[PDB]
C-alpha cells in the first residue's frame, strides 16, 4: 500500500 | 420535524474530483487505485440519486472555480449537495495537479450566507487524502 | 425513519 | 437567523495530523469501505449511522502491507465532523 | 488491532476559529442546550442524535445581545467530531 | 452488534473542569456564569448513571496531571469515560488559569496504547471554549 | 454575552  | 426535508424534485448534484497525476514540480507521486475508487463512488451516489459528474487531474484554480460555480447555481429543487475529494493531501489542504489549496476555501463557497439556495440543507463533502505524516500503529 | 435501540 | 457554518457535514478519510492509507489494485480503505455500506444501507441508515459503520470497517477490517518495516502492520480510522442540526436520510 | 486513535468523540461548542457564546446569568449556550436535550432525551436517543437535537437548539434558539453594534445579533453551531465505531446508548 | 456493550458494573468516570478564574498575565476574564454550566452538567450527568467529578480554577499543569492520572486507573469495569472542559480558548488550544495547553496532549492520554482499559470503549470529551475570533453574523 |  501507498499514502495520500 | 427530526429529519431533513428530502421532498424536493431532486436529490442534489454530486461533484467528484479525482486527482491521479501530479506535476513533477509538485513531487506527488502518481495515486493507482484511485479510478478504482472514482468509479465506485459514482455507481454509489448514483445509486443514491446524485447527479453526479467526475472531473480528472484538476488544478487548483480548476477546482476552485468548479465549486465556486457550483455554489452560484440554483439548487431551489435540490434537497442538498455533494462533494467528494480524491487526491495527496496535508493538514487543512488538498492537493490540485499544481499544488495546494486550503479545503476551507473550496467549502466556504457554500457557506449560509453565499449559497441562499442550500440554507438549511445539508452540505456534504467526503475527503481521501492525508492529513499529516502520522502513522498508527495500532495496539492488541 | 426508525432507528430503535 | 441561522449560522452561516451550519448544515455542513465533513467525512475525512483520516484523522488529523495522519496518512491515509491507498492500495494500488482495490483502492484506498475508506472509499472501499464508504462504498460497500452504502451499496447495502444506503437508503435505510441515517448518515451518522452509515458513516460509524465505516469507520469501524477502516478500523477493524483494514492492516497496511509494506518492506520497510516503518510502515508494516499500521492502521486507519477515519473523522467524521458535523455541524448537521437534522437527522439526514437518502429517501422518501 | 485496533487503531489507538479510535472511539473518541469530541462535542465542541462552536466550529474552527470562532468564538463561543456565554451568559454570565443563565450559563454558556452549548452547555444550556446540551443538558436541556439530556435532561429529555438522554436516557432513550443515540449519541449523534443527542448532539445533533443540541447543534439545531443551538443554532435556533440564541442570538447574542450586546451594546456594541459589532458583536451584537451573532449566531452560533457547534461541532461534533467523531472517531467512534459503534452507536452509544446511555442505558439498558 | 452495531452499539458499544453497555454491560458493565458502572457507566463510567466523568470528569468536570470548571475554569472560572485566571491569572491577570493571561489578559483572560472571569468567565462570570461558568459555575451555572457546572452544576446543571454535574446534576445531568450524575443522572445518567455518571461517577462525577468536578475540578475548578485549575492550572496547565493540574490539567493534564489530573486527566494523565485518571488514564492510569482501572476502567476494568466501565462502560466508557467522559471529560468536560470549560475555559476560555484559541484554536486548538485550552486555558488553564496560568496559559494555555494543547487540547491534544489532554486526550492523547487516553489513547489505545495508553490505556488498555479503555480500549474499544467510547471516550467523550465536551468542550465549551473559544476556538478563534471569528462571529457568525447569521443569515435570513 | 460573553465571548469563552
Amino acid at each position: 500500500e501507498s499514502m495520500x | 420535524t427530526y429529519q431533513y426535508n428530502m421532498n424536493f424534485e431532486k436529490l442534489g448534484k454530486c461533484i467528484i474530483i479525482n486527482n491521479k497525476n501530479f506535476d513533477k514540480v509538485t513531487g506527488m507521486g502518481v495515486r493507482n487505485g484511485t479510478d478504482k475508487d472514482a468509479e465506485a463512488l459514482f455507481k454509489c451516489f448514483r445509486s443514491l440519486g446524485f447527479d453526479v459528474i467526475v472531473y480528472n487531474d484538476c488544478s487548483c484554480a480548476k477546482m476552485q472555480d468548479l465549486l465556486k460555480k457550483a455554489s452560484e447555481e440554483d439548487h431551489t429543487n435540490a434537497a442538498c449537495f455533494a462533494c467528494i475529494l480524491l487526491s495527496h493531501g496535508e493538514e487543512n489542504v488538498i492537493y490540485g495537479k499544481d499544488g495546494v489549496t486550503p479545503i476551507k476555501d473550496l467549502t466556504a463557497h457554500f457557506r449560509g450566507d453565499r449559497c441562499k439556495t442550500l440554507l438549511e440543507k445539508p452540505k456534504l463533502f467526503f475527503i481521501q487524502a492525508c492529513r499529516g505524516t502520522e502513522l498508527d500503529d495500532g495496539i492488541q | 425513519q426508525g432507528h430503535g435501540e | 437567523k441561522i449560522p452561516v457554518e451550519a448544515d455542513f457535514l465533513f467525512a475525512y478519510s483520516t484523522v488529523p495530523g495522519y496518512y491515509s492509507w491507498r492500495s494500488p489494485g482495490r483502492g484506498s480503505w475508506f472509499v472501499q469501505a464508504l462504498c460497500s455500506i452504502l451499496e447495502e444501507h444506503g437508503k435505510d441508515l441515517e448518515i451518522m449511522q452509515i458513516l460509524t459503520r465505516v469507520n469501524d470497517r477502516v478500523a477493524r477490517h483494514f492492516e497496511s502491507q509494506s518492506d520497510d518495516p516503518h510502515f508494516h502492520e499500521k492502521k486507519q480510522i477515519p473523522c467524521v465532523v458535523s455541524m448537521l442540526t437534522k437527522e439526514l436520510y437518502f429517501s422518501q
